[PDB]
C-alpha cells in the first residue's frame, strides 16, 4: 500500500462547497408551504360565505 | 375584534362583497400554487439523486 | 564571447539532444550549459534560439506532471539519483532570473504549460523541486516590467490556484528561503483579488455582450452595498441582460444572466416590484427544462431565494 494523492484537500473545499448548497437548498423548499397552506385554506372560504 | 380574537388565531380575512373581484382573488393565488407545485419535485429530484 | 557563436549556430549537437528516449545526453548537455550560465551574458544570445531548446526543457516537466516519479510503479523513470535533472533544469530556469524583460514576452507562447506547473508545489515530495517551481513562478513577478498583473489575473482565471495557495500555506517546510517565498507568494497574489470596484469592468461586459463564470461578474465583498451601480438607469442596466436572455440561450451567458439577479434582489427586498417588470419565473422554470443539469440548478436557485425572500 503506497500513499494515496493528497487531494484530501481538494475534497475537503468540493465537499464543503456540495454540502453548504445542500444545506442552503433543503431548508428552501421546506416553509413554502407555511405561506402556501393559509390561502390554499382561504380558497374555501372563495368558494363560499356569500 | 382584532385585540380579542388575536389570542387564538388572527388569519385576517374578507371577500369583495361586490364578488366579481373573486375572479382575480382566485387567479392571482392559483397561479402562484401552480408554479409552487414544481419546487418540490425539483428540488426533492436534484437532492436525492 | 566568440566560440559561443560557433558553438551554437551549429547543428550536429543540438540533433544529439532532439533525442526524447536517451537522458544522458540531454541531462548533461543542459547541465554544463547552466554551469556556463554563470556568466549572465549568454542567456541574452542565445534567447533568440529558444524555439529549439526551451521546448524541450519543458517537455521533460510536462512529462513529469502527471507522471508520478516518486511513486516507484514507474519502472526505472530515472537513475537512483538520476531525477536531479529536474532539479537542474529548474536550477537554470532559474539562472535566467536577473532579466524580467527576457522572461517578459516568451509567455505568451507558452503561457499554458508554465501556468499547469503550478501542481509541482504539492506533487513532488522533494523539498528541492515544489521550491523551484513555486520560486520561478513567482520570480516571474516583478515591478520591473511591464504588464506585471495580468499574468496572475489569468492565473486565477484559468487555474484558481488560491485553494493550492493557502493549502500549501498551512503545511510549511522550515526553509526560511522557502517562508519570504509563499510570503510575498501569497500577498503578491492576493492582494490585487480585490481590485474590483466593478462598475467600470461591469460596465465594459454590458457593452461587450459576452459573459462569463468570473469572480469579477461574481464578488459579494463588495456587493453588501453596491445597488448605487443598479441606480443608473432605473435598474434597467440589467434588463437589456434579460432581453439579451430572451434573445438566445448560450449555456454560459444565459446561465450567468439569471444567476446574479437573485443576488440583487438578494441586496434590495424592496425590489419587488422591479422582479415583477422582470415576471421571468415561466423562462425560469423552461431553464429548469432544459439542458446542462447545472445551468437548471442555478436557475432554480435563482427563483427559489427569490420567491422565498420575497415571502421569508
Amino acid at each position: 500500500v503506497p500513499p494515496s494523492g493528497s487531494v484530501i484537500d481538494d475534497y475537503v473545499r468540493n465537499a464543503s462547497y456540495l454540502e453548504e448548497r445542500l444545506i442552503q437548498m433543503e431548508d428552501a423548499t421546506d416553509q413554502i408551504e407555511v405561506q402556501k397552506n393559509d390561502l390554499e385554506q382561504y380558497r374555501f372560504i372563495l368558494q363560499s360565505g356569500d | 375584534i382584532r385585540k380579542i380574537a388575536e389570542s387564538l388565531d388572527a388569519n385576517l380575512y374578507d371577500v369583495d362583497s361586490s364578488n366579481e373581484g373573486r375572479s382575480q382573488q382566485l387567479a392571482k393565488v392559483n397561479k402562484n400554487l401552480s408554479d409552487l407545485y414544481t419546487v418540490l419535485k425539483t428540488t426533492s429530484t436534484t437532492l436525492e439523486s | 564571447v566568440k566560440l559561443v557563436e560557433k558553438l551554437l549556430k551549429n547543428n550536429n549537437l543540438i540533433n544529439i539532444l532532439q533525442n526524447i528516449e536517451q537522458m544522458d545526453t540531454c541531462y548533461v548537455c543542459i547541465r554544463l550549459l547552466q554551469e556556463l550560465a554563470v556568466i549572465p551574458e549568454y542567456r541574452d544570445v542565445i534567447w533568440l534560439h529558444e524555439k529549439k531548446f526551451m521546448p524541450t526543457l519543458f517537455k521533460i516537466l510536462q512529462r513529469a506532471t502527471d507522471s508520478q516519479l516518486a511513486t516507484r510503479i514507474v519502472a526505472t523513470n530515472s537513475n537512483h539519483l538520476g531525477i536531479q535533472l529536474q532539479y537542474h533544469s529548474l536550477l537554470l530556469i532559474w539562472l535566467l532570473t536577473f532579466n524580467p524583460v527576457f522572461a517578459n514576452e516568451l509567455v505568451q507562447k507558452y503561457l499554458s504549460d508554465f501556468l499547469d506547473l503550478l501542481k509541482l508545489v504539492k506533487i513532488t515530495i522533494k523539498e528541492k523541486v515544489s521550491r523551484l517551481c513555486i520560486s520561478i513562478i513567482l520570480q516571474c513577478c516583478s515591478t520591473r516590467v511591464k504588464q506585471h498583473k495580468k499574468v496572475i489575473k489569468q492565473l486565477l482565471l484559468l487555474g484558481n490556484a488560491l485553494p493550492t495557495v493557502q493549502s500549501l500555506s498551512e503545511r510549511k517546510y522550515s526553509d526560511e528561503e522557502l517562508r519570504q517565498d509563499i510570503s510575498n507568494l501569497k500577498e503578491i497574489l492576493e492582494n490585487e483579488y480585490q481590485e474590483l470596484t466593478s462598475f467600470d469592468e461591469y460596465s465594459s461586459e454590458l457593452k461587450s455582450g459576452r459573459l462569463e463564470w468570473s469572480p469579477v461578474h461574481k464578488s459579494e465583498k463588495f456587493w453588501r452595498e453596491n445597488a448605487v451601480r443598479l441606480n443608473e438607469k432605473n435598474y434597467e442596466l440589467l434588463k437589456i441582460l434579460t432581453k439579451l436572455l430572451e434573445v438566445s440561450d448560450d449555456p454560459q451567458v444565459l446561465a450567468v444572466a439569471a444567476h446574479d439577479v437573485g443576488e440583487y434582489v438578494r441586496h434590495y427586498p424592496r425590489g419587488k416590484r422591479v422582479i415583477e417588470q422582470l415576471g421571468g419565473k415561466q423562462l425560469v422554470m423552461n431553464h429548469m427544462h432544459h439542458e446542462d443539469q447545472q445551468v437548471r440548478y442555478n436557475a432554480l436557485l435563482a427563483v427559489q431565494k427569490l420567491m422565498v425572500h420575497n415571502w421569508e
